[PDB]
Formats: C-alpha cells, sequence, structure tokens
C-alpha cells in the first residue's frame, strides 16, 4: 500500500533469503525435495507469469 | 500494544527502569510501588517471540534490578514468573536471511 522509492513492490526482499537452510530444514522434517521449487516460486513471485 | 511493540515500548521502558531502581533519585518503599505498577502491564501484553524482547534485552535489566532489590522478594518473585514467561517463546522456524 506504500512502495519505496523506485520499486512497484516489496517482491526485492526475496533476495535476501538463505533458501538453501529452508530446504535443509524442509528435507529434515518432512522428506520434501524442494529446492528446485523455492527458486520456481522465488521467480515467479518476482514475476508473475513471465514469457519463457 | 502491538503498535508500541513495534514502537519499542521495551526500549523505553528498560531506561525508565534504570533511571528510578538503578539510579537512586527516590525512596525504597515508593521506587517498590512504581516497580510492582510497572510489572504488570509486562506481564499481561500479548507476546509471541522473543525478537521483540531482542530489540531492548530488557531481560537483563530485569536481573539487574532483581539481584539489586533482592531484600524484595514480591518483586523478586514476579520478575522470576515474567522471565519464566518470556522464556517459553522462540519463533518456530524463522528463514535465515543473508548478511
Amino acid at each position: 500500500r506504500s512502495p519505496p522509492k523506485d520499486e512497484d513492490d516489496l517482491t526485492f526482499k526475496l533476495d535476501e533469503l538463505i533458501l538453501d537452510d529452508y530446504a535443509t530444514e524442509l528435507e529434515r522434517k518432512h522428506q520434501l525435495k524442494k529446492r528446485s521449487t523455492l527458486q520456481i516460486i522465488k521467480e515467479e513471485l518476482q514475476s508473475r507469469y513471465r514469457e519463457i | 500494544l502491538k503498535e508500541i511493540v513495534r514502537l519499542r515500548g521495551y526500549q523505553c521502558v528498560a531506561n525508565i527502569l534504570t533511571m528510578i531502581v538503578l539510579d537512586q533519585e527516590q525512596q525504597q518503599v515508593d521506587v517498590e510501588s512504581f516497580t510492582l505498577s510497572v510489572l504488570d502491564m509486562l506481564e499481561s501484553w500479548p507476546n509471541s517471540s522473543r525478537n521483540r524482547i531482542s530489540s531492548s534485552q530488557i531481560e537483563s535489566v530485569l536481573e539487574s534490578v532483581k539481584t539489586k532489590l533482592k531484600k524484595i522478594q514480591p518483586i523478586g518473585k514476579k520478575i522470576n514468573s515474567l522471565l519464566n514467561s518470556w522464556s517459553k517463546l522462540e519463533i518456530s522456524y524463522k528463514i535465515p536471511k543473508s548478511q
């Protein structure tokens, strides 16, 4: 509702996330291999339905 | 209260404690009444994570003041209950961020 200077949305904060530790904890707790899924989610959140 | 937490009210309450019950410009009985009047809302506010306290480290001030006024046992027991309640908190799993 109040985007910062020269930014359309807060999707740029996703690049600070450490997806590797999140994938490791997901694999430990739930036995899910989701390392590529976090990257796909990040790319889709940064730009919804790009032209691939 | 959530807004005060966002404003880091605990940080201000740490200095408010320190000036009165560490620096001594007043009387011990009145300072004891003040401490009993200021522990209550700290006990009452909604809390879900020690990240809130970590922005103030008010627990350290609480340890210092329970150690200084160790003779006043109600204050000590209330601070015991308060740190016991606060120590149960955590943040489940929180994704680390790049630094």
